[PDB]
C-alpha cells in the first residue's frame, strides 16, 4: 500500500505560478493572449476580470508567443488592461472519493447542497486511461426493466451503450425515469445523472423522482441548466464518465449513467468551433464529431478485472423527425442500437410511444434463450416483428382507394396490428412486465393464426407452445 | 349480366376519376418542395465554401 | 538532426527548423519520443501528423528524424496475433505493463525477440549471384503454418558469402551474408518494408476456381473467385459476422486477414474471444484457427490516424503472405469507416471539399487500394504463384439518393452484392437485393461450368429470368389483383416463393443451411428447375392447375425439405437421395400432366 | 410568456420554429385556409399539444373534478371526425352507418359553434370557465343520447329530422350573455339539458 501513499508524496511540493497580462484581444468565448512563455498544451487558467471576478477556461491552439482560450463563464465586461492571467500547468483535474453519492453539484462539479467540498481521496483527469481493447469483455446476463417493448423486442444487457431518440415534447424524461426506477437483473444499481441545458422543470422532476424513491443516497447527480453559459456544457459530460470510471473500476459497483441531452453538446461544439475559422462541414457543423462522440461513448461496459460495470444511456432530441440529421446519423455508428419514440404513437395516446421498426438492439445473443430466459424468445420477437410490418404494409395498400386488392392475411395483420399496439404495447407508468408474462401476452397475440403463416419459428417451440 | 356489368363499371370509373386528380397533383407538388429545398441547401454550402 | 515544437492545433503539429525532410518519414516528436508523419513542408516549417493523442505539450522541445516512412516488420510470429494499426504487440503489452489501458507513447517492436526458431538451410550455397525474394530456406512454426518461408526483401541482392547451418535461431542476427559491393547485406530471420508502396510482383495473373460461401443465392449466382474483388453491404445483424464466421473456417485459402477499423468494441471482444473456438475444417476439426488467422483492430477511441493506416497494415500483410506463394484473403471491417477518417483529416489539415464534403482523392485512394489484389507470380527461386482477395465492408447510409462512396468504389470493383430492405424487414436473410446486385466472374468461370456441372450456366438463367419476371408481374398484379391470371403466372409466382424459402433462406446455426457446397445447391437447382418445367408443362397441353398442383401436394413439402439433408452424408448417397426425389417426381408429375 | 413566429422561407420547421419548440410546453399552430374560409380562430387542432394538464388536473378537482374527463372525448370526436373524412373524399358518403354520421355532424356543429368567437359582442368577446365548461356538458350529452337512442334502435336520419331544434338550442346555447350572475345561464342551461333528455326519450325509441 506504501506505493500509492509515496505517489502522492511525490505531489507534496509548492509549485509557483505565472501571471500574465497584455491580452491582445478577444473575439467572442475566444480570448487572444501574445506574451506567454513556454506555453503547454490542455491546460486550465484563472482570468482575474477587472471588478476582481475569477473565472477559468482552457487553451485550444498554441503558437509562437500565442496563445488562444475559451472561457467557460462567458466572456462580458472584460478589460484588456485590468485583466490577469495565472497558468496552472495542468490539464483539468478533477477530486474523487467514494463519498459523492447524494450530492448534488453544478456544471463546473462544485458542490451545490450546501455542504462542505468533496475532500477527495485522490485527483484525476477527464480523457485519461485509453482502455486496453484486450482486456474488455462484452455484456452477459440480460438485464431487466419491467417494461415488454424494451425487454422483448429491444432486449438489451447489463454493461450496453445504447442511446434514446426523441423529438419535441415526447415523455422520455419520465421513461427513462421509470427505467431506472423499476430495472434489475432478470435472475444494486448506482447512478450517475449529468444534466446539460434543460429546463428547470425537467431536473425538478427527476430529483422528485430520485428522492422518492428511495434511491437519492445511491446515485450523485451533476446539473447544468440552460440559463447556464453554453461552454460549460462541454464539459459536465466529462465530468460525469470519469466519475463513474472511478466508481466502477475502483470502487467495484454495478453502475448506470444517464447523459441528459446531445443535441445541446453538439450544437455548443458547433459554435464554439464557428467560433475560429474552420471550414464547416455538412450542415455547417465542424467535420469532427466523431471523435469526440466515440471518446464520449466508449466509455462502457466492463473488464476483466472486476465487477464494476457501466452502462450509458445518452438521450438525444430529434431535430425535424428524421434521423439522417448529422447528430443522429453519426451517432448511430458508435453504439449498439437505439431505442425510438414516435410521434404518431404519442399523437394516439399510446404510451410509451415507441415505434419499432426504426428501432433495434445490436446484441440480444448472450442475452436471449434458456438459462435465463424461454428459447422462444428470438422466434416470438421476429415474427412479431415480421407480422407487424406486413401489417403496415396492408395498410398503407388500403389508403389507395381501399380493399381493392385484398386478402385474409391483409385483415389477419389487421387485428394483429391493433390488438398488439392497444395491449401489448400500452404498457402504464407502473405496469410491470416480467419477461415470462410478456412473453405469455405475445403468445396469446400469437395464438391469432393457423400454424401455417407462423414460418420464422421451429416446429419445436411451435408444437410445444401453441396450446397449453 | 347487365347489372353486374353496370355495378363494375361505375366502381371502375369512380375509382378512375378519383386518381385523375386527388392523387397526381399531390405528388406533383412534394417534388418541387422538395427540390427547392435542396436546391436552398447547395446554394448555403457553396456559399459557406466561398466564404 | 533536431527541431523545435512551434504550434500545435489538434493532432496536427507544426515544427520548424526542418530543412532536409523527406514529404514522408517517422518522427519521434515530443520529449516523451511520440511518433509522427510530416505532410506539409516549407522553408523550415514542418507540419507533422501525430498518430498518439496531444496533451501536455509545448513549443520548443526536441524533434527526431527516422529516415524512413512508416514501415512494418515481416517474418515468423506474424501468425496468431492480435496487432493495431502500428503493429504494436497488445497481449505482450497488457501483460508487461499490468494496466488496464495502453501507456503514452510506448514502443515496442511488433514481433516478439527471444523466440527461437527452427531454419532449414535452402538449396543457395556461398558464392551463389542471389536477388532478393528468393526462398533461401524455411523455418517450421506449427500445423497449417508449417514451414514458414524464409524470404530474402526486394531490392537485395550480391553473392552468397556465408550461410549459417540448420538450427534454432532468433529474429534478430542476420544469418545470410550477402555483397553487391561490400559486406552490406545482412539478413536476420524478418525484414521490414514501407506500407505505401505496392510489393512488386513478377507478373500479373488471371483467375478461376471460383470461391465457397456456403451461401446458395450469391454462390450459384453472383459468384467469387480467389485473387478478386468485391462489395460486402453489412448491418452487423444481416448475418455478416457468422458468413464471415462460415468463410473463415471453410476458406478455401489457407491463410485469412480481417481488420478492424471503427469497431465498436464490445464487438471486438466478442468475436475475438470467439475465434479461439472456432475450428479449422481441414485435416479434420481442428481446435485452434491463429494458426490460420491474423487480426488487426482499432476501435474508435484509436487516434485517427491509426484507424487510417489499419487497412494499409493489412493489405502489405496480404501480399507477404501470398508472395510465399500461397492463397490467402482479406476482410474489411468498414471503408465508411475509412473513408469518414480521411475526410477528417483532409478537413482537419485544411483543403476545399468538392466531393460532396470529402476531398476528391478519395476515388483515387480507393482505386489504388483496389490494385493490390489479384492473382501474380510470386517472386524468388522456385518461380511458384499466389493470390490475393479481398471483401469490402461498407455501410450503406443517407437518403434515397446520395451515397458517393458507394458509387466510387462500385465503378472500379465488379462483385457487388446488393442489399433488399423488404427481406431484412421480413426478418428474411441473407437480405440481399437481386435486381441491383451483379457479377462477372461468370463469363470467366464457364469453364470450370463446363469441367464440372456444364448445364449450370443455363439453368441460373433460367431460373433467374424466371424470377425477374415474377417481380415484374407482382406490382401489376398488385394494383389490380388476381384476375386474367393464366396457369404459367401462378406455376411462376408459387416457384419463385418456395425457391425465395429454399435457396435464399440460410441460417448459420442449423446443421444444414450453415454451409451448403456446390453439388448440394447444384441438387437444389436441378430440383426446382424440374419441378417448376414439369408444372409448365403439365398446364401446356391444358388442364386445371389446381387439381395438378393439388395433385402434386407433398411434392413441393419434399423439395422445401432436400434443404435438410445433412450436407455429404454421402455425397453420391446425398446424390441418390435426389435422384430417388427427382424419380418420384417425373411418376407424380407424368400422372398429372393428362 | 407568448409569442409569435413568421415562417416564410418555405417550410415551418425553419430554425427559429425549431429552436423555439426546444423549450416550449404549450404550441399554438395556425392554418391558413381557415381564413379563406372566414374561420377563427384559425389554429390548426390536428398540429398542436400542451403539457400543463397533468397539473391542472388538481386545480380541477379543487373546483371542476368532472372537467378533465370531458377533454378527451371531446378531442377524439374530432379526431374521429378527420379519421372518417378520407372515405367522404375517396368514395364519398356510401358505408357510413348510422353512428359514423352521427359523430361527423356533431364534430361538424363542434366546429361551427364552439370552436368560434367571431365577432364582437358580450358572448362573442370573453367566455368564462364555467360557461365553457357547461357548454362542453351540453354538446356531450347531445352526443352521447343520440348515439345511445340510434344504439337502442332509431333510424337515425328519422330521429334527427325529428329531433330537429334541439341543434338550434344548443348552438343559441353560446349565445347567451356571459356573466349574468352564473345562475340564470346555470338554469338555462339545465332546462336545455332536460328538454334535450325528454326529447330523446320520448324519441329515443
Amino acid at each position: 500500500f506504501a506505493i500509492n501513499k509515496k505517489a502522492v508524496e511525490q505531489g507534496f511540493n509548492v509549485k509557483p505560478r505565472l501571471n500574465y497580462n497584455t491580452v491582445s484581444g478577444v473575439n467572442g468565448p475566444l480570448v487572444i493572449l501574445e506574451k506567454v512563455k513556454f506555453p503547454r498544451y490542455n491546460e486550465i487558467v484563472n482570468l482575474t476580470l477587472p471588478d476582481g471576478t475569477v473565472r477559468q477556461g482552457q487553451v485550444l491552439e498554441i503558437r509562437g508567443d500565442r496563445a488562444i482560450v475559451q472561457v467557460f463563464e462567458g466572456t462580458s465586461g472584460i478589460d484588456v488592461k485590468k485583466t490577469t492571467v495565472e497558468f496552472t500547468g495542468e490539464s483539468l483535474r478533477i477530486p474523487v472519493s467514494e463519498d459523492m453519492l447524494g450530492r448534488i453539484f453544478d456544471g463546473s462539479g462544485r458542490p451545490i447542497d450546501n455542504g462542505p467540498k468533496v475532500f477527495a481521496e485522490d485527483y484525476l483527469d477527464i480523457n485519461g486511461s485509453p482502455i486496453n481493447p484486450y482486456a474488455r469483455i462484452y455484456p452477459e446476463e440480460m438485464i431487466s426493466t419491467g417494461v415488454s417493448a424494451i425487454d422483448t423486442m429491444n432486449s438489451i444487457a447489463r454493461g450496453q451503450k445504447i442511446p434514446i431518440f426523441s423529438a419535441s415534447g415526447l415523455p422520455h424524461n419520465e421513461i427513462a425515469a421509470q427505467i431506472c426506477r423499476q430495472a434489475g437483473l432478470v435472475r444494486n444499481f448506482s447512478i450517475v445523472f449529468a444534466a446539460m441545458g434543460v429546463n428547470l422543470e425537467t431536473a425538478r422532476f427527476f430529483k422528485q423522482d430520485f428522492e422518492e424513491n428511495g434511491s437519492l443516497e445511491r446515485t450523485s447527480l451533476f446539473l447544468n441548466l440552460a440559463n447556464d453559459p453554453t461552454i460549460e456544457r462541454i464539459i459536465t459530460p466529462r465530468l460525469a464518465l470519469t466519475t463513474a470510471e472511478y466508481l466502477a473500476y475502483q470502487t467495484e459497483r454495478h453502475v448506470l449513467t444517464i447523459l441528459t441531452d446531445m443535441s445541446s453538446y453538439a450544437d455548443a461544439l458547433r459554435e464554439v468551433s464557428a467560433a475560429r475559422e474552420e471550414v464547416p462541414g455538412r450542415r455547417g457543423y465542424p467535420g469532427y464529431m466523431y471523435t469526440d462522440l466515440s471518446t464520449i461513448y466508449e466509455r462502457a461496459g466492463r473488464v476483466e478485472g472486476r465487477n464494476g460495470s457501466i452502462t450509458q444511456i445518452p438521450i438525444l432530441t430529434m431535430p425535424n423527425d428524421d434521423i439522417t440529421h448529422p447528430i443522429p446519423d453519426l451517432t448511430g455508428y458508435i453504439t449498439e442500437g437505439q431505442i425510438f419514440v414516435d410521434r404518431q404513437l404519442h399523437n394516439k395516446g399510446i404510451y410509451p410511444p415507441i415505434n419499432v421498426l426504426p428501432s433495434l438492439s445490436r446484441l440480444m445473443k448472450s442475452a436471449i434463450g434458456e438459462g435465463m430466459t424461454r428459447k422462444d424468445h428470438g422466434d416470438v420477437s421476429n415474427q412479431l416483428y415480421a407480422k407487424y410490418a406486413i401489417g403496415k404494409d396492408a395498410a398503407a395498400m388500403k389508403a389507395v382507394v381501399g380493399e381493392e386488392a385484398l386478402s385474409i392475411e391483409d385483415k389477419l395483420s389487421l387485428e394483429f396490428l391493433e390488438k398488439f399496439e392497444k395491449t401489448f404495447i400500452t404498457q402504464g407508468a407502473y405496469e410491470d412486465r416480467t419477461v415470462f408474462e410478456s412473453l405469455d401476452q405475445a403468445w396469446s397475440l400469437l395464438r391469432i393464426y393457423p400454424k401455417e403463416m407462423l414460418n420464422r419459428i421451429s416446429p419445436k417451440i411451435l408444437d410445444e407452445f401453441y396450446d397449453r | 349480366a347487365f347489372i353486374i356489368l353496370d355495378e363494375v363499371i361505375k366502381v371502375t370509373n369512380r375509382r378512375v376519376n378519383a386518381i385523375e386528380h386527388v392523387i397526381i397533383p399531390r405528388t406533383e407538388n412534394t417534388i418541387a418542395y422538395i427540390n427547392s429545398e435542396l436546391d436552398e441547401l447547395d446554394r448555403e454550402e457553396f456559399y459557406r465554401l466561398k466564404k | 538532426e533536431y527541431g523545435a515544437i512551434y504550434s500545435v492545433s489538434g493532432p496536427v503539429v507544426i515544427a520548424e527548423n526542418m530543412i532536409g525532410c523527406a514529404m514522408y518519414e517517422l518522427v519521434k516528436v515530443g520529449h516523451d519520443n511520440l511518433v509522427g508523419e510530416v505532410i506539409r513542408i516549407d522553408g523550415d516549417k514542418a507540419t507533422i501528423q501525430v498518430y498518439e493523442e496531444t496533451a501536455g505539450l509545448t513549443v520548443g522541445d526536441p524533434v527526431l528524424r527516422t529516415g524512413k516512412p512508416l514501415s512494418v516488420e515481416l517474418g515468423p510470429g506474424l501468425m496468431e496475433t492480435i496487432y493495431d494499426g502500428i503493429q504494436r504487440p497488445l497481449k505482450a503489452i497488457k501483460e508487461e505493463s499490468q494496466s488496464i489501458y495502453i501507456p503514452r507513447g510506448i514502443d515496442t517492436p511488433a514481433l516478439d525477440r527471444t523466440i527461437k526458431w527452427q531454419f532449414t538451410p535452402g538449396k543457395f550455397q556461398v558464392g551463389d549471384h542471389i536477388s532478393g525474394g528468393d526462398i533461401y530456406g524455411s523455418v517450421f512454426e506449427n500445423s497449417l503454418i508449417s514451414s514458414h518461408k524464409i524470404l530474402l526483401p526486394p531490392r537485395s541482392r550480391g553473392t552468397i558469402t556465408w550461410i549459417a547451418p540448420a538450427g534454432e535461431y532468433t529474429l534478430d542476427e542476420k544469418i545470410l551474408e550477402v555483397e553487391f559491393d561490400g559486406k552490406k547485406s545482412d539478413f536476420t530471420l524478418y525484414h521490414t518494408w514501407p506500407v505505401r508502396v505496392p510489393r512488386p510482383v513478377t507478373e500479373k495473373l488471371s483467375a478461376d476456381y471460383p470461391l465457397l460461401t456456403g451461401q446458395r443465392v450469391l454462390d450459384a449466382l453472383f459468384p467469387c473467385v480467389q485473387g478478386g474483388t468485391t462489395c460486402i453491404p453489412g448491418a452487423f445483424g444481416c448475418g455478416k459476422t457468422v458468413i464471415s464466421q462460415s468463410l473463415s473456417k471453410y476458406s478455401n485459402s489457407d491463410a485469412i486477414i480481417y481488420v478492424g477499423c471503427g469497431e465498436r468494441g464490445n464487438e471486438m471482444a466478442e468475436v475475438l474471444m470467439e475465434f479461439p473456438e472456432l475450428y479449422t475444417e481441414m485435416s479434420g476439426t481442428k481446435e485452434p484457427i491463429m494458426k490460420r488467422t491474423t487480426l488487426v483492430a482499432n476501435t474508435s477511441n484509436m487516434p485517427v490516424a491509426a484507424r487510417e493506416a489499419s487497412i494499409y497494415t493489412g493489405i502489405t500483410l496480404a501480399e507477404y503472405f501470398r508472395d510465399q506463394g500461397k492463397n490467402v484473403s482479406m476482410i474489411a471491417d468498414s471503408s465508411s469507416r475509412w473513408a469518414e477518417a480521411l475526410r477528417e483529416i483532409s478537413g482537419r489539415l485544411g483543403e476545399m471539399p468538392a466531393d460532396q464534403g470529402f476531398p476528391a482523392y478519395l476515388g483515387a485512394k480507393l482505386a489504388s487500394f483496389y490494385e493490390r489484389a489479384g492473382k501474380a507470380v510470386a517472386l524468388g527461386s522456385p518461380d511458384r504463384t499466389g493470390s490475393v482477395s479481398i471483401v469490402a465492408a461498407v455501410s450503406p447510409a443517407g437518403g434515397d439518393f446520395s451515397d458517393p462512396v458507394t458509387t466510387a468504389t462500385l465503378g472500379i470493383t465488379q462483385v457487388f452484392w446488393g442489399l433488399d430492405k423488404k427481406l431484412a424487414q421480413r426478418k428474411h436473410f441473407p437480405s440481399i437485393n437481386t435486381s441491383v446486385s451483379y457479377s462477372k466472374y461468370t463469363n470467366v468461370l464457364n469453364k470450370f461450368y463446363d469441367s464440372n456441372y456444364p448445364e449450370f450456366p443455363v439453368l441460373r438463367d433460367r431460373m433467374k429470368e424466371i424470377l425477374s419476371n415474377a417481380e415484374e408481374l407482382e406490382q401489376v398484379v398488385q394494383l389490380v389483383g388476381k384476375s386474367a391470371l393464366s396457369d404459367s403466372d401462378k406455376i411462376t409466382l408459387d416457384v419463385a416463393t418456395l425457391i425465395k424459402e429454399d435457396f435464399l433462406q440460410q441460417n448459420g446455426y442449423s446443421t444444414y443451411d450453415a454451409f451448403c457446397p456446390i453439388w448440394k445447391t447444384f441438387d437444389m437447382m436441378r430440383a426446382f428447375i424440374s419441378y417448376h418445367d414439369e408444372a409448365q408443362k403439365a398446364v401446356a397441353n391444358g388442364a386445371n392447375w389446381s387439381k395438378l398442383a393439388d395433385s402434386t401436394g407433398d411434392v413441393k413439402h419434399a423439395v422445401s425439405s432436400s434443404k435438410f439433408f445433412e450436407p455429404s452424408r454421402g455425397e453420391k448417397e446425398v446424390h441418390g437421395e435426389f435422384e430417388k426425389l427427382l424419380s418420384t417426381m417425373q411418376e407424380r408429375f407424368a400422372e398429372s400432366t393428362d
